[PDB]
């Protein structure tokens, strides 16, 4: 009866944790990108990609969202179970992986930028720490959208 | 009244699988714990010499040792696990047999994570004693033995503890 | 103790390791064990504590006014930080937690820092500064041992102060006010205004009592000698070498006197 | 019929929380921008854009907070039990989201208007990081639209 | 029914949090305050403003919890668990909207008493933010108006 | 029934929290005139104002509080739970801001001890502070009428 | 019912917080006298005071609680809920601003060593405070004594 | 059945609370007394008076827990749960009293320490002001007592 | 049945308090005996004692434990549960007796022993000092496992 | 009946516990790197092991996730509580193991980053330590995934 | 099984006890490491209490056998206060046995110090060690009387 109204909350949840993870990693991309343009407004122009990363992030936890949003269909089946206790475990999953990943992309930038201030070599090795960081979160956000894809449970 | 009578009912299955898993992973974490110390002392010392790191390597070499007694407490609770039909999972000698792998399983990981800890923090202080002084090896090495006997202990424990189960 | 198991394992056994590596002249090992201190840039604010001091010196030679920057450059890095008259007093005053005491004790800035004897009332507050940045170290045994140091260093001061600061004038509230937790209160050493009476309740101070015995040379000496033999016993208290806290500072400290064994054999 | 109570209560979190943000945002911007105040007076300009964006955060959660009220409507379409949860959904997705920038809104603002005294020049980094910032809450508020799209087929 | 318990309950948790917050702004600026009129008079006499804001937050929370105490007429409405949550729900946001207000505004009140010691036009521009986080303030409150007009469906 | 339960509750609720609000204002009201008397003790006449006002608060609060308790009467009236938990609700909504109160006006107080220690005019703008402080009590007590009226509003 | 067990716990609660309010207050008004005592003897005498009078609001707990106590009684009444919940709730009213007070009043005395150690007048100002301290646990316990005396049910 | 249980329960919270203030007092005028030894070896004997006061204090709690156990006989006295639960009161007051008193003592003791190595004037009253905080053991016990007889009294 | 069960579960918290307790104490004595031993071994022997007697209060305290193993009777007559609660409480008393007596103990002895590195006769002080709260903790330890046996009857 | 719910929760949490780990693990990694490099930026073109482990722990907890959603076949096998329940918690044990080690080893290279600074024999050395981490985290990755097998019964 | 849990707790809580007396083991072995870098002999001095505390560990482990081998239910049936008997007996020997293994961990740093020192009251610090695992197996003995008072 009420278990898909879990499941639409654990989906807003999924959403929720997600932009908190791209809000903490933005606020430490942009204390980096704040410290390094008061050293040289060129590596300015160079540090914005972390932001971009996480904003990157969030957009794709709204989307997760806007999938497991589109999942909720009256028509489609009467009060089922399975379907709430499905949406919210991806959604929690998705929300929990996409936090950690912002969470650790944020440590990771806050670093990378006092990093290129002084040496712009190792700016290199940093954007691919940081594209990994981010692929975490892509594969957690796949595996999140596969329990989606999992919706027929019933028959 | 009500809420205290229905406290006693559980699903023994759910128990004997949190016994079967849960310590093999506490395991686990313990000696992921001991090797992060261990290794955290030989960065420490990695500047003279790999003696203190042959060191270390012993006691990886023992936290190794744990996760494979924890993979073979594994495979027991696999085999240990009772007939517990899917329609027979009610009877009270199920919830005596749920309640005995529990008991098993956290004697084991509970120990064999404590003996991890034990072992690293030995381990970390033996290397940057071997760094200090190239004398001191042997006695490193007898707290790492010491530390891989208590693991081998909780091992020999949980084999012992695989027969208990009464489920039907 | 298992903190340092969990965390900062490899930094305190890199620190313990440099501290056991030791056992003009004197600047090149000052130098050398701010170069170790800059590479290996708990037990880190211990160091930080003592680097505070040893700039709390190089400030008060700092403050004053000579080829000062020749000076100071001749002086450990550790002891001339980089970050560092009155402007010059406020200047110092910034990133080092020691200089502004020695500023406000310095109410004349130079003139009031003079090496006579206003600079030893600058360097005491500055010294004030030090153990109170020591003790922001929330307390333990190595905060303990400090707060011996500096207790020691208080007496010291106290007894120099009864012994020639009179002819300087300093006030005896403010010379035990410029003799700074156990550094705060020695007023049995400052009751005696005789210079052979008071040394006598300056050795009675358990820090200096012990470890100057006879005291040919120390207690009788005025500036912070007085404690000599008991700042060679806290080396030996770095001696024990117990792992698992902070020790930083009595690394550093170790070194000092190294460098100091060193330069007092000289030739030969 | 107890999910009206529920609806309420999300409507009213939403808001709470987003106000919640943008006070955190604000006051942090304004401490910020009053350090950098006699140093720089020039940069007040610079200094009212974080106010600026915490408004628009505030504004975007009072949207939904009102969207989210104007859905409550027991008299056509009894809420049954799936409008309240779904409400509630909706205004902590909405309120969540608002803290979040709120939060990092603050933050860069602070940054922003500490590196406003010295090489005023990366203004156009500063207002971009903040607008890269708010992109967050007006992605929270489009979930929240989408969120509260749903509630009408809830009620066959 | 339940309805008092939930009512009341909010009315209470209003005015509570709003005069939390607002004591704890208020607090804050007098701190401020001292400061300036020890520096100098005039700037404590600038300093008024966010003694002013704070009153105005706790006015607003007074409203509030006046307005929901006088949506309760159990006479001549039903006693409906919807009529109590509304008046629950206006209670909350008006209690967390004045609580926020008052920590931002004591941040911002101890920030321009700096700012009136380092320069007035410093302190005429705080007096902007300290509008625009008194205008967010009033934005939850009227809110609550929606929310507490809400309460008329249920009779 | 449990209604007297809930009622006498939140009178004894008020007191308490009055009376530590109270507590804390007279506690800092106190460091204050011990710091000003030792600076002057002449000027420590006069810094006993704020000590005064937050007691003063307390009073009211506690004053509050009584004629709330004593209204519930339970030969009175018969046994209706939205009496006891309008009386709850006017308790706890007096205590709480009686208490936040007293702790902002203690620490007000102090500061203007303080800065009237340094200059005469600090003592007027201090005094202005408390007056501004002393509305959250005021909003208290409006509160805990309103729900006393909504307590006999029962039927 | 069980109501005048939960009464004679509320009267018991009474009395231990405010006897740990009073004697926490005394401890630090104590503290603050060996330091007076320490400074100056003048001071001494003086400072003992403030202990007395901590002390005073304990021993008025402990009467209170001795009244509600006596006021618990079934030949008095049959059991009743009403009765003891208010009982209940006058007994923790006044057991929490007694320790308040108490806490209030050990702050107090410890800033009036100081004063005193200050000042004559700052002494006299201490004794203003605890006055008002005083006056501030007389009107908790009164309040408590009411509500005690709305014991009708 | 409810009433002797309760009691009994009562009786062990009195005796753990007197113990534990029995062993802060203790503990407190130990420590204190090994620095006063260091000082005058003589005056040792004069500080032992409050670890003296700390183990009546101990004693006296104690004893009023050996008296509370007396009676549990169902028999011997009549017990309505009521009672029982008020003797547990009166065991839980007079426990709590005694280990914030010896709590106090403790503190007191120390300072007492510390006066000792002063002047041995201020080690006199002292000594008075530790006895003057002992009497409120003495206090709580005899409350705790007429407590437990009044509960002793049961129909 | 419930009484055997309280009566045992008290029994043997009366061991376990007892038993942390001491060994608090006998730890805390322990590092002040290491550090006069280390000092000098002459005092070393005077400073051992201590040690070995809060171990000997600690296995009196364990050892009490078998005592009460008889103290509830559960092949015995069942009474009342009451009477186990009774018994469960004057185990609990017991040991959290024995635990706070010999923290004190111990606590005390620290410092005694530290300081006995001095003044050999600070040995024999502090361990007389020690005595006089550990011989409290042993004794409130037996005697309230022979509370429990005594109390049994239930009349 | 309620099994599919509890199994679908035990691999979010698996899923979840493992992506925290790697995340806090790499997080570690990446900073010690960071700082490392900023001496020689030559030597911090060979730290890429970092990046290796947290690729590795990132695909382990993804191919566990994969391998538990795809047990999840009510088509295939009615399932039960029993059945759901073993599934869950086995693959969260997987999952708590997985990030417990990937943490591990993160903290271990963050140090291992300036060793490998201070010299390359300190670099291979932390390599060593690095496989021997990851050695452990493919061991929880078996465990789980013959957990998982055990779950089709 | 409520009884089963009952007893397995009575058991464990001892076992956890060893666990806990492990770390007190590797405090030994940290004191010891840094009071053999200066003699060898003294390292094996303070390797040993390392080795005995060890061996403490593998005795509980032993007894943890023996309960295992006991653990047949069929025997005995353990009613409320039997397993709440054998839970609480358990629960006092594991936190007696805990507070024992600190305490021997802090004698074997004592000692360890002493023995980085010259020799002076060796015999002292290992009295003092002597007694914390006397207290330890006065644990242990305790919980075999807890162990074997069952039935009717």
């Amino acid at each position: 009866e009420t278990a898909p109204f879990f499941g639409f909350l654990g989906a807003a949840a999924a959403l929720v944790f997600s932009c908190m993870g791209a809000a903490y990693g933005t606020a430490k991309s942009g204390v980096g990108v704040a410290s390094m343009g008061v050293m040289r407004p060129e590596l300015v122009m160079k540090s914005i990609v972390p932001v971009v990363m996480a904003g990157v992030l969030g957009i794709y936890g709204l989307i997760i969202a806007v999938i497991i949003s589109t999942g909720i269909n009256p028509k489609a089946k009467s009060y089922y179970l399975f379907d709430g206790y499905a949406h919210l475990s991806s959604g929690l999953a998705c929300g929990l992986a996409g936090l950690s990943a912002g969470m650790a992309i944020g440590i990771v930038g806050d670093a990378g930028v006092r990093a290129n201030a002084q040496q712009p070599k190792l700016f290199v090795g940093m954007i691919l720490i940081l594209i990994f960081a981010e692929a975490l979160a892509l594969y957690g956000l796949i595996v999140g959208i596969i329990l989606s894809s999992r919706a027929g449970q019933s028959r | 009244s009500s809420w205290s009578r229905a406290l006693v009912k559980i699903s023994p299955y759910t128990f004997s699988a949190i016994g079967i898993a849960v310590a093999i992973g506490v395991s686990v974490l313990g000696a992921a714990w001991g090797i992060y110390i261990t290794g955290s002392s030989l960065i420490g010392a990695a500047i003279k010499a790999p003696r203190i790191t042959s060191k270390n390597l012993i006691s990886v070499i023992f936290c190794e040792a744990v996760a494979i007694y924890g993979v073979i407490v594994a495979i027991i609770l696999q085999t240990k696990l009772e007939s517990v039909p899917a329609s027979q999972i009610y009877a009270p000698e199920s919830l005596r047999a749920g309640y005995a792998i529990f008991a098993s399983g956290i004697i084991v990981g509970f120990a064999n994570l404590v003996c991890g800890l034990c072992v690293g923090i030995i381990g970390s202080s033996c290397a940057l004693s071997d760094a200090q002084n190239s004398s001191l090896f042997v006695k490193i090495l007898v707290i790492e033995i010491f530390g891989s006997a208590l693991g081998l202990f909780g091992v020999i424990v949980g084999i012992i503890m695989s027969a208990q189960a009464s489920w039907p | 103790a298992m903190t340092f198991n969990i965390h900062g394992g490899y930094l305190e056994a890199i620190v313990r390791g440099y501290r056991a590596g030791l056992l003009t002249i004197v600047e090149k090992c000052t130098l050398k064990l701010v170069d170790e201190y800059k590479h290996m840039l708990p037990l880190s604010t211990f160091l930080e504590y003592i680097t505070y001091g040893h700039m709390i010196d190089n400030v008060v030679l700092i403050v004053t006014g000579r080829d000062v920057q020749e000076l100071l450059e001749k002086c450990h890095p550790l002891g001339m930080f980089d970050s560092i008259m009155r402007e010059l007093y406020r200047l110092v005053l910034v990133d080092t937690p020691l200089a502004p005491y020695f500023s406000e004790c310095i109410t004349s800035e130079d003139l009031d820092d003079m090496n006579i004897e206003i600079m030893r009332n600058t360097l005491y507050k500055a010294y004030l500064e030090d153990f109170y940045k020591f003790c922001q170290k929330l307390g333990g045994a190595t905060a303990e041992i400090m707060s011996d140091l500096l207790a020691f260093e208080a007496d010291r001061r106290a007894v120099n102060i009864t012994i020639n600061s009179i002819g300087t004038e300093l006030t005896r509230d403010d010379r035990r006010k410029l003799y700074s937790l156990y550094p705060y209160g020695h007023e049995e050493l400052a009751v005696c205004e005789d210079i052979d009476q008071v040394r006598g309740v300056m050795e009675k101070y358990p820090p200096y009592q012990s470890i100057f015995s006879k005291l040919s040379y120390g207690e009788s000496q005025m500036l912070d000698k007085a404690f000599y033999e008991e700042e060679v016993k806290r080396l030996c208290l770095a001696f024990e070498q117990q792992f698992h806290y902070g020790v930083f500072f009595a690394y550093m400290r170790l070194r000092e006197q190294e460098i100091r064994n060193l330069m007092w054999i000289s030739e030969c």
